[PDB]
RNA sequence: AAUUGUUGAAAGGGAAGGGCAUUUGAUCAGACAUGGUGUUUUGUAU
RNA sequence: AAUACUGCCAGCUGGGACUGAGGACUGCGACGUAAGUCAAGGAUGCUGGCAUAAUGGUUAUAUGCCGCCCGUCUUGAAACA
RNA sequence: AACUGGCGAUGCGGGAUGAACCGAACGUAGAGUUAAGGUGCCGGAAUACACGCUCAUCAGACACCACAAAAGGUGUUAGUU
RNA sequence: CCCUGAAAAUGGAUGGCGCUCAAGCGUGUUACCUAUACUCUACCGUCAGGGUUGAUAUGAUGCCCUGACGAGUAGGCAGGCGUGGAGGUCAGUGACGAAGCCUAGACCGUAAGGUCGGGUCGAACGGCCUCUAGUGCAGAUCUUGGUGGUAGUAGCAAAUAU
RNA sequence: UUUGCUCCACACAAUAUAGAUGGAUACGAAUAAGGCGUCCUUGUGGCGUCGCUGAACCAUAGCAGGCUAGCAACGGUGCACUUGGCGGAAAGGCCUUGGGUGCUUGCUGGCGAAUUGCAAUGUCAUUUUGCGUGGGGAUAAAUCAUUUGUAUACGACUUAGA
């Protein structure tokens, strides 16, 4: 499900004759489509409030596009995750163009670093880091220097045939 | 000219098979120079002759032939499926078949 | 004897659906909607965009 | 166990009289028709425009 | 010539030989159903012989039909040959195996006059 | 394979023909099968279905 | 495209070369492997020497002369990689093993013929720079190959015998790359460039 | 019939035998070569 | 304003594969003022070769893949039952 | 022992292999599409793409299942104060 | 994640080869492979629903249409094939060759089996309808008879010796 | 051994092909580096250029490729002669001097092709033998039987004998 989109899902309780007009809870949900987005919304709303899907009602679901989805921005993501020996909170910075692409990068990375699937990850917050000199991870801080300049040494080239004839080079 | 080839060479790889079951009714042909199914779509419907040699003559020729045609692609690497009038003998797993340019669409 | 598919085989599609000739002539599957300039409210827009 | 018609030869001639008079008006096309097509080594008919 | 018939499909041209018929000489060529509790033939394992099922039954229009397109009728004399005079386009006469050589020529001459196709005209030819 | 809600290839459990080799009874079946098919009255259906009946199902009257 | 290509074994990972080699034999292509003593295996030299000693321990208990034959030549180590990758117990795989020759160095008549490489089986284009790799000549000498020195001697003779060939090949290439430019800037040259040659 | 001898055919790298499919070799039936869009019987049924 | 994505078309069109079952008509429909025609309750038209071992069959062999030795007792058999 | 599903009685695709597991239940053929499982080669199918982790002088590689624990490591990678 | 912990006896097991920005691990997007599964079509059978007689189809448990199904041990039922004999019938076949037997020779039947051709043979035997039974064999450490591999093998070596 | 055997050449027949259908088209080394060209007060040098796939390069037009008249030349490419080498890793091939001869599409011509009838690989290759033409070359061993015992169950080994 890492062709993610970001949705806002708004929901509330069922309106009763004693208490109509409920509190209209809204949250941002990263999911591949609206069915998972409404499922993850009722998941976290059961983690917060005494309401379920039968006792509640989806009032709105809207796909959130970024206002500037083509601007490189640092994303400080607060995330909890369930491990094999407990639960931990952690906080990772992801430098991406999109809030959705940062969540895609974190889901790939958390599965790579801690074997944490989509099942055992709850994204607490995705905050855009507004400035620099406030990121506190060196793997993001190294890309925020003046006049960034690095090569990609040792290029492998894709071969369209089994046999080559030139003893291929690796320069780039 | 020293080249009189109107066909393109292809290799009869194997039968259309599972891991432990093969189906000799339709065969797999790897056409030379073809690497994608998008470029293998040109070759569907084209005639395939397996041209081989027997020892005695039948109709004034020691050359005999099995006729077939490409039915569909098979995989992501330009291997195509071929259905023959009489199936390939399974001793030709790696022999050269001839994919002619007829029936053409140019 | 033999089942013929509609949505191909237009004679079978015209044996059924007497409106299919009118649908094909008037292009009712590709009809242009009316142009309007309704703007969404600011309260919906800032709720969608905040945080 | 096991002859070209004189009418076949003469209508072939009067077709050829009209056809040659425009073949020669463009360069090298007469040499192209007298040659024969063949697939070489390395050329692929799925990408060779004819 | 016969009346036109559908294209004949035998649907299993191979003989249904018995299991282990070539392994043991006491096991005959004719088909017996394997009724053992552990037989791979009865259990229909992959790679074993096929048993006669009703799926292999031939078409009704092409049943009992020779490759010449005829139903064979085993005749024995001229009186049996009169029953195929008006049915020449379906039934081909077949001379019985116990008919003498002097009695085969009179039926062959009668069937050639009546236009009845004989499937075995070369039987017991004196030369 | 399908979920077999009932028994497939189950016979109807009723007689479609008399078990007898009585030629005169089969003539009466032949006449009343024609009458049951070609008349809308259900009398010919009941008489035909009772003509099928066995000796223990045709008691003396 | 070719009745027989000759594959250089220099700078090749053994299993990555042998797999695309084994597919080529079973697709009816004759191929010859030369310089199998310069084949590479990923991993440390002690890792692969201990790996071969684990294989060398496997022999039939009651009679060692009918057991697994632990061949110590780099050509036959590579041949052991092909077996298993080919269905060698059937007649198709026996024919596939018939169409394949694996050699130490470059023997004649393959010295004077074009050696090809497999670029997606090369050690350079497949291993991350910094990994440890084992050349097959050093590994085979440690496990019992007796001919590292003579293959190195014959390759030293073949390298200078081919260097003088390339010296006159540069001389002819210099002459033909001067002659085509001398024949350039003409009507036939600019027209052939217009069509695309 | 088991089993054996001779001849002929075929195959054979720790079995053979079998099924699906085809090659190759050997061997085997069918059309239509139908009274058939008729065509003067050499003192009128090819 | 485009474009991406999702969706719709009783949109057009190209290439391939396999199938041709039924055997007078009926029925539904379409186009045509009618007459009739038709992609409309299942394939016809044209052309070529051979007319026999050509195709097909049998049989043997080879090859690719599969295939444990049957009967029985058994929860379980290829069993070192 | 309880509910249920299977094997017995059941072949087929997969799990290399197996009565039970996964898929799926079986007339005979053809065509297409998938399931479970896979796509380096054996072996049909991408040595595809993307993000990372690991270098093991007994690595690891798919559930049933054919094994591994406590503990420890400025080995390395993330993270919490 | 990797390492130490982590030691079993034939040689050895991610299935094998091998694999190190993997062909390992975690994850994700697709593309592709193919089961007797699903769809469509044909054919077979079964089951169900039907249709078919004011002169017309060999006269109806027939023919035809429509639809759904089709695994199977123990078991049950049904439709058939075959053998010995009997009552009819074919004014059946046969010394111009019956029955038998052989036939990598054909044809029909899903099959049980039937039919034909060739060879041998020498005296009786079939088709159909029906009746009857000492009626179908691969097994029973089955019975009787015969023949093999073993195998030209073991053995024919006590009693002094020719 | 019905004048045996082998090798050059040719016709003819088989059986036999793990699979010709333009071309194996040759540096080595490194990849966090190289190749090529040029220059120098010759290096682990300077400068320029290239790669980012062989989708390249060579070859490639002609009754499956005929006949033939020329045009500017001195090339190209077979087939043989011949000057000499090189190559022992399985060398058995590569390179070169010169002559002869066929073709030449580098350019301009002329004739021919059909009826294989709308396609049927529409046959041209690569191995080995077996009968004959017409030239060359050579003119024996082994086994058994006898014998030895450096050997030995028997074979084998090891001897000897015109």
């Amino acid at each position: 499900m890492a062709h993610f989109k970001e949705y806002q899902v708004i929901g509330r309780r069922l309106p009763t004759e004693s208490v109509p007009e409920p509190k209209l809870f809204r949250m941002r949900i990263f999911a591949s489509n609206e069915v998972i987005a409404k499922s993850r919304y009722w998941y976290f709303l059961q983690k917060l409030h005494k309401v379920k899907k039968a006792s509640g009602e989806i009032v709105s679901i809207n796909q959130i596009n970024e206002a500037h989805p083509t601007k490189v921005k640092n994303f400080g993501v607060w995330v909890r995750y369930d491990s094999r020996s407990g639960t931990h909170n952690m906080y990772k910075e992801i430098r991406d163009v999109s809030r959705v692409a940062a969540v895609e990068t974190l889901y790939q990375d958390m599965a790579a670093r801690h074997r944490a699937r989509f099942r055992s990850i709850h994204i607490l917050k995705v905050a855009e880091i507004e400035k620099t000199a406030d990121v506190k991870r060196q793997y993001v801080k190294q890309f925020l220097t003046k006049d960034l300049k690095f090569p990609l040494p040792h290029r492998v080239q894709k071969s369209t045939k089994t046999f080559s004839y030139k003893r291929p080079s690796t320069f780039y | 000219a020293e080249s009189h080839r109107l066909y393109v060479k292809g290799k009869h790889l194997s039968y259309q098979r599972s891991k432990r079951v093969n189906n000799p009714n339709v065969s797999l042909i790897k056409i030379e120079g073809v690497a994608t199914p998008q470029d293998a779509q040109f070759y569907l419907g084209k005639r395939i002759a397996y041209v081989y040699r027997a020892s005695k003559e039948v109709r004034g020729s020691k050359i005999r032939v099995m006729w077939g045609k490409v039915t569909r692609t098979h995989g992501n690497s330009g291997v195509v499926r071929a259905t023959f009038r009489n199936n390939l003998p399974a001793k030709t797993f790696g022999a050269s078949v001839r994919i002619f340019l007829y029936p053409s669409n140019i | 004897v033999l089942k013929k598919n509609p949505l191909k085989n237009k004679q079978v599609l015209l044996r059924l659906n007497p409106y299919a000739k009118v649908f094909a002539a008037e292009k009712l599957g590709s009809k242009k909607a009316e142009k309007t300039g309704t703007k969404p409210a600011a309260v919906f827009t800032e709720t969608l965009k905040h945080d | 166990a096991k002859e070209i018609k004189a009418e076949r030869v003469e209508d072939q001639k009067v077709v050829d009289k009209a056809l040659i008079a425009e073949i020669k008006k463009t360069p090298l096309l007469k040499q192209y028709l007298s040659a024969s097509f063949s697939l070489k080594n390395g050329d692929k008919p799925h990408m060779l425009k004819f | 010539a016969s009346l036109p018939h559908p294209k004949i499909v035998k649907k299993h041209t191979k003989k249904f030989k018995r299991h282990h018929s070539d392994r043991y000489h006491r096991v005959a060529e004719n088909w017996r159903k394997q009724k053992g509790i552990d037989s791979v033939v009865r259990r229909r394992f992959r790679g074993n012989i096929s048993q006669p099922k009703i799926g292999y039954g031939s078409n009704k229009k092409t049943k009992f039909l020779s490759p010449s397109g005829h139903k064979t009728f085993l005749v024995a004399n001229v009186k049996d040959l009169e029953t195929l005079t008006m049915h020449t386009k379906t039934y081909a006469a077949e001379i019985a195996h116990n008919i003498s050589a002097k009695n085969r020529v009179v039926i062959l001459a009668r069937a050639k006059a009546l236009g009845i196709k004989v499937t075995n005209p070369k039987g017991r030819l004196a030369l | 394979g399908i979920d077999h809600t009932s028994k497939q290839h189950k016979r109807s459990g009723h007689r479609t023909a008399p078990k007898s080799d009585n030629v005169y009874l089969k003539l009466l079946v032949k006449l009343y099968t024609f009458l049951a098919r070609r008349t809308d009255a259900p009398f010919n259906k009941v008489v035909l279905k009772a003509l099928f009946l066995s000796k223990i199902n045709r008691p003396p009257v | 495209v070719e009745p027989v290509v000759v594959i250089d074994g220099k700078g090749h990972l053994v299993g990555r070369l042998a797999s695309v080699v084994a597919k080529q034999l079973l697709n009816g292509q004759k191929i010859v492997v030369v310089r199998a003593e310069e084949l590479n295996i990923s991993g440390e030299f002690f890792r692969n020497k201990l790996k071969y000693h684990d294989f060398l321990r496997k022999a039939t208990a009651f009679n060692k002369t009918r057991g697994p034959f632990h061949f110590r030549a780099p050509s036959r180590i590579f041949y052991k990689a092909l077996r298993g990758m080919v269905s060698h117990k059937t007649a198709r795989g026996k024919a596939a093993l018939e169409r394949l020759k694996v050699f130490e160095g470059i023997p004649p008549p393959y010295d004077k013929k074009k050696r090809v490489v497999v670029p997606q089986a090369l050690r350079v284009l497949r291993l991350k720079p910094g990994r440890k790799y084992t050349t097959l000549g050093k590994l085979s000498t440690s496990v019992g190959w007796k001919y590292e020195d003579v293959v190195a001697k014959l390759e030293a003779k073949r390298k200078v015998s081919s260097a003088e060939y390339y010296a006159k090949k540069r001389a002819f290439t210099k002459k033909v790359a001067s002659a085509n430019a001398t024949a350039a800037e003409s009507d036939v040259a600019k027209q052939l460039a217009a069509l695309g040659y």
